[PDB]
């Protein structure tokens, strides 16, 4: 094509990859630690130590339960009808009013906390020929004895206790959560004076359900100066149905209902100081970047979390083999 | 890796080479001199985002779950709270440990193809007028001054221009 | 080899693949979207609307739900010994007997669907000294006021109720299973009028379980003219034990037993038609195919399923990479 | 893919092809023409419905389970039944997608893998007769009638017979 | 370079790979059987038939239950304050004493199995005005009729049946479980001779949970000449709280605490031999060694364990293809 | 596999070769010979003992979980106790149905790649002095003794000491 030329040689073209002096040790299908130019973790393994107050409503339970909450332990007052995407119940919080039990307490504390809600409205019933209002020295509501601000403790009218049975239609197009209870004395005096009637009974029922309690004498430990419980229930009541409270003695009876909602809301216990951030995935350790698909701060999370491990690295390699010339 | 030719026929990597992850070094009529590949770093780098992406892709989201920590002993259903749980995590961790280690595999031979690639496309562009010294260099047989060189690392090089010199000045024979 | 010619030539021959103009963009472990020549759906994400009535033995629970048609709802009688590969239950059912409830429903349910049959046995108990055949109006057969078909509600006879004491021997080679209940009358009048003594009590035992129910008296909401209730309860007696009831009022009594089979019986909920046609997987959304190996239509499911996901499609690649001439 | 070949050196597929997977295309002194490659389209097709199979085999039957839809609310069970069926899903949906993914990356390997070793197959046949343009082409250097194609497609080709032929038309100089 | 030879030859070196007469078929991503040159099996899928009782204790129940050696049967006497890494419940196993019921049973074997001791503590409870150590001709010990070793049978003293109420503080730093129970009568002269008052009641309390169990009179059927049945409850006293006992008739008293532990027991049902080897993985059917990642033996396992699965036979090839040239 | 070789482009395994995986045979003017070559061999068993013992890998320890085997019917709680095991084995069933598929898909693989690499590696060493048979032969085409074999196996042989007599004895035309 061209013409003779007056030289004759030859050129040496070398293809290569580069390599870094460091380079990261990965995981292989045939290696158990193999050398590659570089690597991303995978594994989220910290966290900030702050549960951040945003995007979720997170509700501090400073020093309340959400079962004392909810019951309306006079220190809890504050949390009236209040609304939350996590409840965060701290591991200072106490009780402080009349000794109570929830049989099933697990559950209670479960469908309130997914709820989100504790928006009570107040209903009329009428408790006719019993004294309405009792209220402890160990539960003192300011300088007096007082009670739970949700349920009201009926006692004798005068000499005698009737049999109390009343009803109340849910008209509504919501299910109506009712919380209510029953006291076991601690003698058969306090059985006598309080409630005429050797032995009580509350019966609550719907047209669908019905519980039977019946109160269960004896001594108990002194805590706030009584060795009596009451112990905690509950009752859902569906569009349209009715709730019917038949009792003569020992029943503490509802005020009204709770509202009832489907939700994203849960609780959690944490001590994590909550701080003003943001943040989507929350541990009770305290908030943690959800960048990484695992992580391993903790298995309880709320949120839009990375799935925890158990594993506390995992590299994925992003580059080549590395191979260096003159090495680190 | 499966192709052989990083930590294989190429017997090491270039710290030097700080513009890209594969390229070329030459030696000829004006002097010495290095480049790196865009086109083939590219592609490694593309198809290893391709991967990242896809592992860093949606975050489930959950919301009221079951208890995973307790205080009192309860016995059954307590019991049943704990395996399912423990099942789960042991479950998700083989998971987690199985993907990067089929992932690091396949992006260790993935680069191990590109790396191959250059090789034989630079190797197919030279016709008849290289020899494979067989160490990830070829021997150009006939004058090639640095615009050669940028024909061949830009893909345009004409094997015809320089067969006939290159075919003789290979075929010599002579001791 | 042959001999010099007179023609000199070259040929070109060229090494191609195929590629199709339309093509289906499929996922890749380093691809979103890749396109390919061909690719198969592995997600199954519709159904017929119809539950097949073929090869499994599906029984329409029409306005019955299983427990109505156990006890012996009048209107349920037409399931009396059926047998069922799947029951299924509709939303439109009812039921329209004597008010009762079953604390832990949710196991008497489960234990009898599994069990696929409801082949009964009368057993001649004898119960003395009390008026047998009790029924309600809240339960008519016919222009009759009635009771459930299998259960036996036992009254006074004039001045007494004495203390029941009954035994049936388990001596055949299988488990038999008891349904009983208690009567919890709505008032104390109620109670000594039906059964005398002012507190019933029913114990029912094995040689190797025992539960007692004492009832429990009160108002509940009028359920078709009752505010009594009747509780139901279960007692499944091995072969070689014996079944001893003890009560002194309030006993619900058995007529005899369900015979216990091992099954792959089940219960579903579905208002999914039942037509003729054979399939192997029902859904409550109606039967679906079972050659792709995972599903999308429901969660729910009995036969030889694919295994639900929650992806509504995964396409599986079934060709090259398709690169068209004029790329596409 | 891994191999370089399909969407690699050979630049694009023909739709023009409806009879077979891989084939060839030729200009010879009698004319132009194509034919599909049947071993390696049936090689490729054995292996994607080998696979497809695999994933298609057994569904595993389930009766009584336990219930996934409530319509009251109960509490710590409940939560439980919900937690058990929803991490099982996940667990499966994860599945059904890495599978599919692997999959996936794997049939479009292994067919960039059967082009490829076509190329090389018909690579080693012709010998020295023919050069690599690069492009999945061969140009074979000495005259190949109707006949001769058929021949190296049908994979009896004797290179010798028209060696000393392609050879000296190969190494000519001549410019 | 070097000098024209006198000779003109060629020479041929051809490349190649083993391949075994023999070689196994193996499963792959396309292929249900390929033949490699050499595989390993990942599915254990044998036992030795018996369990080795090295590295854990291995505790053979041998004709007790784990709850008969509880409780305190006189022929389990053996196993006082024993301690088990494994407790084996042989199916061989009798119960022989007053004949009880477990109200969830199943709690109590497994918190118990998992505590892994039996070590008793005897606390000075005084029962004032009621006559101790009961025991019955249908558990004897010895020539003499008896109980349950850790169980105090409470009869009236003379002509009464005090209200017991007593108290037993736990100040030691870690949890006493106390095992109680409760009598319930045949008949009701039975009652009223043994505890005096028509109905017994019992309240066992913590400052944090309360449980009132009242007895159940009715026949029941003969076990070892008794129509009569005790039911044992649990109560788990943490560190700084009280067990509060209040009762009036019917209570079996405890006799102190057993201690709870936290660790790695268990309890399984086993009639393989326990024999002197040294095996990691326990399973009902015996030891099978760990060196394979999943095993077939049985889903039930003890210790270090391959995963269970449902195949039984799972090849990994160790080898290339196997491509013979004679072949067979 | 995907490379072609073992099954592939080398007809079949010779059983012959009873001292490693991958080797040579030969016929020169001293006579025929085979050998076994050893990197190649020690090359694909590090590879098979690496994925090996990943897979023999931590038993994970487990004491007291839940029940699997009942005696008595109790509805409910016992249907999610059997609904927990069951689903835990399907998930690991599936777990290593796949792991074993995935893994011997890889070594047959892995080993047919190291056919190729031996090939590949003893092509670039015979520079211009050989042909492929195209069926894992080359033809060197000058006297190649005992010990010319020897230095081409342990990888010493120079090609520019025989390249004159090979090249004259390649490029013959003469029919
Ligand atoms: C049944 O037995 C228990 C224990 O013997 C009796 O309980 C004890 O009752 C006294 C008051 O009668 C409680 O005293 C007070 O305790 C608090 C806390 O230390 C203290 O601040 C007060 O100043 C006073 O000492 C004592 O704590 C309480 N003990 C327990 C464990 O509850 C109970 O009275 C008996 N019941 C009957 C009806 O006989
Ligand atoms: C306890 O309180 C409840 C509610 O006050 C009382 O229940 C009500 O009793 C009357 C009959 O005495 C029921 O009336 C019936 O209504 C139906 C529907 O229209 C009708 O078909 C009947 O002919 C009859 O009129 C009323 O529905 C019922 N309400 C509820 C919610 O159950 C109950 O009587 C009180 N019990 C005692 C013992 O005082
Ligand atoms: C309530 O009804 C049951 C059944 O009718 C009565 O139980 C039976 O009572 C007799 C003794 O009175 C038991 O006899 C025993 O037989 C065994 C075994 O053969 C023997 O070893 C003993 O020496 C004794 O004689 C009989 O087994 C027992 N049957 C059952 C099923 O328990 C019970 O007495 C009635 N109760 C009342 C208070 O009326
Ligand atoms: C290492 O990989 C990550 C993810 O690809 C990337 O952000 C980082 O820049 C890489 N490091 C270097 C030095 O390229
Ligand atoms: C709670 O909400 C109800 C409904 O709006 C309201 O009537 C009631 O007074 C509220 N109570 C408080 C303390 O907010
Ligand atoms: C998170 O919290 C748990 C429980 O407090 C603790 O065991 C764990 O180590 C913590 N992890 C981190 C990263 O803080
Ligand atoms: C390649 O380099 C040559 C000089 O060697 C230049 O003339 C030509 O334009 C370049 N082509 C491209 C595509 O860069
Ligand atoms: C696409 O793949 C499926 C499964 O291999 C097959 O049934 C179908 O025929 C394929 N389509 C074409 C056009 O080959
Ligand atoms: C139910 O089956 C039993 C056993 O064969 C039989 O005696 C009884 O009469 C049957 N009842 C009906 C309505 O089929
Ligand atoms: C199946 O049924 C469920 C419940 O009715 C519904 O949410 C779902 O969308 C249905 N899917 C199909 C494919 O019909
Ligand atoms: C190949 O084609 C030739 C003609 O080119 C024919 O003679 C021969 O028989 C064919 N061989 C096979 C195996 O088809
Ligand atoms: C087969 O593989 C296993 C594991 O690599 C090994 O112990 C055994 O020796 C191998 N068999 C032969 C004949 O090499
Ligand atoms: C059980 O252990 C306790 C604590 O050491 C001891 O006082 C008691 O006597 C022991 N009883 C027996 C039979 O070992
Ligand atoms: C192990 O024991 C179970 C239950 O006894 C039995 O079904 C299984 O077949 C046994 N397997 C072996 C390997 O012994
Ligand atoms: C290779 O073989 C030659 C003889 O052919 C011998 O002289 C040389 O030392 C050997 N080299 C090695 C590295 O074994």
């Amino acid at each position: 094509q061209d013409l003779p030329g007056n030289d004759n040689s030859t050129a040496t073209l070398c293809l290569g990859h580069h390599a870094v002096p460091n380079g990261t040790l990965v995981k292989t299908i045939t290696d158990d630690q193999i050398e590659v130019t570089n690597a991303t973790e995978l594994v989220q393994s910290s966290s900030t130590g702050k549960i951040c107050n945003n995007p979720h409503r997170i509700l501090d339970g400073i020093d309340c339960t959400l079962i004392d909450a909810l019951l309306g332990d006079p220190h809890c007052d504050v949390f009236q009808n209040e609304t939350w995407d996590l409840f965060v119940e701290r591991s200072k919080a106490f009780s402080n009013c009349y000794p109570y039990d929830v049989p099933d307490y697990a559950s209670l504390r479960s469908l309130v906390a997914s709820s989100g809600t504790l928006e009570f409205i107040t209903e009329g019933f009428t408790w006719t020929g019993v004294t309405q209002n009792g209220g402890s020295n160990a539960c003192k509501r300011g300088p007096g004895s007082g009670f739970f601000s949700r349920l009201n403790w009926l006692t004798k009218s005068g000499s005698t206790y009737p049999v109390l049975n009343v009803t109340m239609p849910n008209n509504d197009n919501f299910d109506k959560l009712y919380i209510w209870g029953i006291h076991h004395p601690s003698t058969n005096q306090e059985q006598t004076s309080l409630y005429v009637q050797a032995s009580g009974r509350v019966t609550v029922s719907t047209r669908r359900s019905q519980q039977t309690i019946i109160p269960n004498i004896g001594s108990r430990p002194w805590v706030r100066g009584q060795s009596s419980r009451i112990s905690i229930y509950w009752t859902i009541v569906k569009p349209g149905d009715v709730l019917v409270i038949n009792s003569n003695g020992n029943l503490i009876a509802p005020r009204g209902y709770f509202k009832m909602r489907t939700g994203k809301s849960s609780i959690m216990r944490s001590d994590a100081p909550i701080d003003t951030c943001i943040s989507e995935c929350i541990t009770p350790n305290g908030s943690i970047p959800n960048d990484k698909p695992f992580q391993n701060v903790n298995k309880i999370t709320y949120g839009a979390c990375p799935k925890y491990v158990k594993q506390n690295t995992l590299k994925l390699a992003t580059g080549m083999r590395n191979v260096p010339e003159k090495q680190t | 890796g499966l192709f052989g030719a990083i930590a294989g026929f190429i017997e090491n990597g270039w710290e030097g080479m700080i513009d890209g992850w594969y390229g070329f070094r030459h030696q000829n009529s004006e002097g010495t001199g290095q480049a790196a590949d865009l086109k083939s770093t590219q592609a490694a780098i593309d198809q290893i985002n391709g991967k990242l992406n896809r592992v860093i892709e949606k975050t489930n989201e959950k919301f009221h779950q079951i208890e995973k920590e307790f205080s009192e002993v309860e016995g059954r259903i307590q019991d049943l709270e704990k395996y399912v749980e423990d099942t789960k995590i042991d479950l998700w961790s083989y998971n987690a440990e199985l993907l990067v280690a089929l992932e690091n595999q396949h992006t260790i031979d993935l680069t191990d193809s590109e790396m191959n690639k250059l090789f034989e496309k630079t190797r197919r562009q030279l016709r008849e007028n290289a020899e494979e010294m067989g160490n990830g260099c070829f021997k150009i047989y006939h004058k090639c001054d640095n615009a050669c060189i940028e024909s061949i690392r830009n893909g345009t090089y004409d094997h015809d221009v320089y067969r006939d010199e290159a075919l003789n000045n290979r075929f010599q024979i002579k001791g």
